[PDB]
């Protein structure tokens, strides 16, 4: 499913860190002036058009690279996005609504109409461009048994080496909300977690901890866990509801490789139902992951 | 966003209005050629040549246009139409367009709202504001009174166009009742007049 | 000026614009 | 163009004279042009230059 | 669909053989330059001319 | 499939032009050698024919050349078909390709020329230019009578012996333009024009006439049929021979 | 029954692009002053006279020409005149109501008491001189199936092109006005129609959509379908009241061959009671038949 | 858009001077000028113009002409229009315009010499290498570019000396018009126009006599003989409050111009030549 | 320029303008 695409840098910019999806890139004409300024990334699929090709690079307020990635992720995507311009981090994912640009890359990803990209919220919780780890509680921190308790008290120090390091911190777990939450007062977790998934949720013990699962799409086109195999989409989307729209990679640790939908890195562990000194090696594993994304963009 | 693509084609054909009149190559702005009476010649070519832009906009695949009309500009009040400043009439086989000056001329005079209204645009102080710490034209008046005179002729043309297609007698029950072109585009869409509407209430 | 009856509805359908369903 | 550099304006002359007694105009401009821009920018026995230090 | 905003600026060829062109315009033809000649040097000759004809 | 002398010219080089400028007549295997579009811008002529007459049924195309020199041409200019004395003048032989130079060296019989320009086309274009000469050859010898009806154009002999200094396919292209102003059918002379409309001379054919002026020949009568005016080609006295009326 | 017909055409009318019929070159005279410059073609059976041929020459007024035609239909009559004058239009269609012309030719094709052309109202819908296409809904645009559906969806798309051309669209299905309309909401056609034929209705969720089919003649000495093999009378007088009394040529396009009355084309489609791509076909043959009509009157 | 505008191709080398370049528009028209209306004006006292000659239906041959700007005072210097290369220097006020525009006229004027003194001068510059070369090479190839499209020997029958009647002998009007330079040349043509137009043994005769003067000391706006022809040319303020509100004015008026009138043009054979 | 020929021919004087 290799695909040859285009992408090309804008030289001056008012907004960093943003890229937009075109259909073909004519569609510049439906920004005109004053909205190609807050998009300096823009990825669209090549059609193989020399003539096009010269136009692009006749384009002197561009920087053009091409390179090929499967038609299936936006992980390869942004991968040689960030290799080819040597930005570790990426913004929030704008799209032209106007014409939306199917691409079957993306397939419940992430995306933003581009329209919104002056209405975001530059603050953000963390300084600097922070990492991101979804954590999977059902096994993956607690143990499956019916008294949960987590697997291994590590994970606390973990968990705060993560928070001293900067990187945004956030649990889906595909049980009821107070199930999870309920998890979460038991094993005095609570407040380590920044983002919480399973009106939020009042029960005179918690305010607002599982942003209600309004977002309904069913699937895209693919038969998978029933619910979602994760969805990088959800996650980002509550990030940025977090006024996290920046980020430098995204890392799912969970019990269950089948979800894995679309992260860059992720992290496999026991379904153990009982406690066992094993999270520590798991989170040598996740600092490895992260380490490895500082080592792809240490220079 | 869109809605603003469209506005971006309709300011690009009002440019390419603006290539035409450079073309023509007035001195003067087109108010002061409608002040001036004497500037009949002036007059007449405006009008030809915004009656043919409108009409290749018209017939994008039609470049072909009558080369040659019979002009008079008129004056007094007997020799104007109330809501027709520009006139298509025949003498005997002879085609003559009839022009409205004073009307023009009153019309690019009035005193446009261009500050007194407040309309919804791009406005966003943090854009603003980064910009600020990381440092011949036409004013808005005069565009407006450009698109007048461009809806005007467009209006005109339409009327013309009735007269060469149909006849004579339709090109006159087309003055009297404009219910012709409430469906417009039905070719039109490069019409500026089926871009937008307007509407007259009892109050 | 000239005493003549004006046609609002005409008017309007001047600046009339039909709206198709697409 | 070797002409040119080796002046040879004789075989020079012949040779637009050749080109012009036959669009091979268009290219007597362009290659004699752009020979002689380079030539007159050398040209170290002058002023205007840039050569001479 | 077509793109296009104004004419552009563009390197400059600097070796003098560069502007060989084959005198048909019905035949075309591309002369053998070496990229160095867009460098703004005193080499007023591509090092691919310089080695073919001066060795 | 068609024939056209100068269509035989293959880009054997890479330096000046070509693109093939061939009227669509070539297609038409008539008795020329020569299309339209070669024959306007090589000799100043332009291909037509002529019938006769229904009284025996014979109604036959004469070919005939139409001139093209209007009456203010002089020397080079009137002259219609230059003789090998005199082609290499009225030719650009620096404007047309070396192949053309090649093919008006060979049909006028100047092979010094023809080994010259192949020696120097020689620093593929030694083979193209071997195709070339392999196709005007095979023209100019279907041309040439030498292989495998006492057309006078001086009897109305000097100048037919003019005619027969010239190539097969210059008297082949000579009798296809120049049409007798007398014509014998067998025992019955007829005579077509009371006058010439060209010369053959020592620089071969020119756009002519016998004295007076140059005929005049430039680039509400609704209800009435037209006249051509320009000058066709005509000169010479010709017999047949004792041949029934052969159609064939 | 090819039958010998005289036409003329006014050097100088008021009123273009319309015909009158008489009974005989003589009717002249019921029109007198200031009517025959209403009517600039003139259409009148001939009786073999030379010396009418002659007063008609002698008529200055007029410009002459003779064609046959069979004596049951407009479509060669009006073929021949427009041919003959290179008028690809036709206006309201008029007769000498003081002396009606009983011509076989016409036999429910259309007409209008002659001095009605100076009520016309010249306006109309469409600008230029569209076309018109009448479609018989039932199995042509939908499925024949109780549960209706339109055979292929392309049928909006060819719709959306007529229009953009300019072209009168209409339907007359023989069924109930309740079904069709009933069918038109179901099927999301409803507005792409101009008229529509099976007060006007009134259910509360249309206002008026099918004309009250007041006019009722039974046959004209022709046994066939028994409502009618469809009306060009019927349909123009419609257009007529749209204030189309201006039409290019007239299409009639329905899954039966059999009604095809008088049409200027026609095209049949297959009576499927199931969906089927085919109707992107069925538009290709309407539009072959319209450019056969532009091609006819290119010139 | 090539901007032909000779004399806008001058770059105020020096950082506190800037060059407005007002120059007129008609330079972007690929005309037979190679120096456009303004510095035509500002600097040979000459206003572009054209002059029909057959304009019936569509033969519409239009030979261009400039005008006079000189009275019917100015004399010597003040009189002349285009200078000689032996007076240009004296004539211009070399030293009062910009360096470039010195190094312009001595282009024109082949003062190889007065070029290479400017761009010697102008090697000490305390910016000199960084851009003021940059200038010089700009300015030079420019001008040197326009001067090789204007000279006719790079890679007909008009006459100007010759209507002179009353003239002891000589001519030499074209001798001098030879020791011009192309461009020099082609503005002469382009700017002066014959005073008679002699086509395939066809004569039209435009003026009575020559309007102006070609000698030694170059283009002159001087008359053959006799005296000069005559030649004429918000701040709201107090004044400008106009009182109370409160003669061939039906005429058109010719104009009181001096237009370039002199010399003749043969043409051969050839027709009515619109290409 | 015009093509016109207007009408130039002798002398003529005047004192003050008169006009
Ligand atoms: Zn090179
Ligand atoms: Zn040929």
């Amino acid at each position: 499913l290799q695909s040859k695409w285009i992408c090309l840098r804008l030289n001056d910019a008012i907004i960093k860190r943003h890229v937009l999806v075109l259909s073909e890139y004519a569609d510049l004409k439906y920004l005109g002036f004053e909205k190609y300024k807050f998009f300096e990334y823009v990825i669209f699929q090549f059609c193989n058009d020399p003539q096009l090709c010269k136009i692009i690079e006749n384009n002197y307020n561009y920087c053009m690279q091409i390179f090929k990635a499967p038609a299936d992720d936006m992980r390869d995507i942004r991968h040689n996005i960030k290799r080819a311009f040597k930005t570790p981090v990426l913004g929030h994912m704008c799209v032209l609504s106007n014409k939306p640009p199917m691409y079957s890359f993306l397939k419940e990803w992430f995306l933003l109409p581009h329209y919104k990209v002056v209405s975001l919220k530059s603050e953000s919780l963390t300084w600097g461009f922070p990492h991101v780890v979804v954590f999977d509680l059902d096994s993956t921190l607690i143990t499956e048994e019916e008294q949960v308790e987590i697997r291994d008290p590590f994970v606390y120090d973990s968990l705060q080496e993560l928070h001293e390091m900067g990187c945004v911190l956030v649990l889906w777990s595909y049980g009821s909300r107070d199930h999870v939450a309920h998890s979460m007062r038991d094993v005095d977790l609570e407040g380590y977690f920044d983002i919480i998934i399973s009106n939020a949720i009042v029960d005179y013990n918690l305010k607002k901890r599982f942003i209600e699962n309004k977002f309904v799409f069913d699937i895209h086109n693919h038969r998978s866990d029933n619910n979602i195999p994760k969805s990088p989409k959800i996650v980002i989307k509550y990030l940025s509801d977090k006024n996290v729209n920046f980020f430098k990679s995204i890392t799912l640790v969970d019990d269950l490789p089948t979800n894995n939908y679309a992260y860059d890195f992720y992290v496999k562990v026991k379904r153990c139902p009982t406690p066992v000194q094993d999270w520590e090696h798991y989170h040598n594993e996740i600092i490895q992951n992260i380490m490895d994304y500082e080592q792809y963009f240490i220079k | 966003s869109l809605e603003s693509y469209e506005t971006l084609k309709i300011k690009l054909a009002l440019s390419k209005y603006m290539a035409m009149l450079s073309t023509l190559e007035m001195t003067q702005p087109l108010l002061e050629i409608f002040r001036n009476k004497a500037d009949t010649r002036q007059i007449a070519a405006v009008v030809f040549s915004t009656l043919a832009f409108i009409h290749n906009r018209f017939h994008p695949l039609v470049t072909n246009f009558t080369n040659k009309m019979e002009f008079v500009v008129t004056e007094t009040n007997d020799t104007s139409i109330p809501g027709e400043p520009i006139l298509f009439t025949e003498n005997e086989g002879v085609l003559l367009c009839s022009v409205d000056r004073p009307s023009i001329v009153k019309m690019l005079s009035r005193e446009f709202d261009t500050e007194a209204l407040v309309n919804f645009e791009n406005d966003n102080c943090n854009v603003r504001i980064a910009k600020t710490f990381g440092a011949f034209s036409i004013t808005e008046v005069e565009a407006t009174q450009y698109l007048t005179l461009l809806l005007t002729v467009e209006h005109a043309y339409l009327h013309y166009y009735i007269f060469k297609n149909y006849g004579v007698f339709e090109y006159c029950k087309s003055l009297t009742d404009h219910s012709l072109f409430t469906n417009k585009l039905r070719k039109t869409s490069n019409l500026l007049l089926s871009k937008f509407k307007f509407t007259i209430e009892d109050f | 000026v000239s005493n003549c009856k004006f046609n609002i509805e005409d008017y309007n359908n001047i600046f009339k614009v039909m709206e198709n369903i697409r | 163009i070797f002409h040119l550099i080796y002046n040879n304006e004789n075989a020079v002359n012949t040779i637009c004279d050749n080109l012009k007694y036959t669009n091979t105009q268009r290219v007597i401009h362009s290659v004699y042009a752009t020979t002689k821009s380079i030539l007159d920018t050398t040209n170290p026995n002058t002023f205007c230059s840039r050569v001479s230090r | 669909v077509p793109v296009g905003m104004a004419p552009r600026q563009m390197r400059v060829n600097r070796c003098i053989f560069a502007s060989i062109v084959s005198f048909d315009a019905c035949i075309t033809y591309k002369s053998p330059c070496s990229p160095d000649a867009y460098h703004d040097d005193g080499w007023f000759i591509c090092n691919n001319h310089l080695i073919k004809r001066f060795k | 499939v068609n024939r056209c002398i100068f269509a035989s010219i293959v880009s054997f080089d890479a330096c000046i032009t070509y693109k093939s400028p061939c009227s669509p007549d070539a297609y038409h295997d008539d008795g020329w050698f020569i299309c339209n579009n070669h024959l306007i811008k090589r000799f100043k002529m332009s291909k037509m024919v002529l019938p006769i007459f229904d009284e025996d049924d014979n109604q036959f195309k004469m070919t005939i050349a139409r001139h093209l020199v209007g009456n203010k041409e002089r020397g080079i200019k009137r002259i219609l078909i230059p003789s090998a004395t005199n082609y290499q003048d009225v030719f650009n032989l620096n404007s047309m390709m070396q192949a053309e130079q090649l093919i008006f060296h060979l049909i006028y019989n100047n092979e010094n020329a023809v080994n010259t320009i192949c020696d120097n086309l020689k620093y593929n274009t030694q083979r193209v230019i071997h195709s070339v000469y392999a196709t005007t050859k095979s023209i100019l010898d279907t041309t040439n009578p030498n292989t495998f009806e006492l057309r006078f154009f001086d009897v109305t002999g000097a100048g037919d012996q003019l005619f027969n200094n010239y190539s097969g396919f210059l008297q082949n292209l000579i009798r296809r333009a120049v049409a007798p102003e007398y014509l014998q059918i067998d025992t019955e002379e007829l005579r077509f024009r009371n006058c010439a409309t060209c010369i053959i001379d020592e620089t071969g054919l020119v756009a002519s006439v016998p004295d007076g002026p140059e005929l005049y020949n430039p680039i509400t009568l609704s209800g009435y049929e037209e006249y051509p005016t320009y000058v066709p080609l005509f000169l010479g006295y010709q017999i047949i021979n004792s041949e029934n009326n052969f159609l064939r």
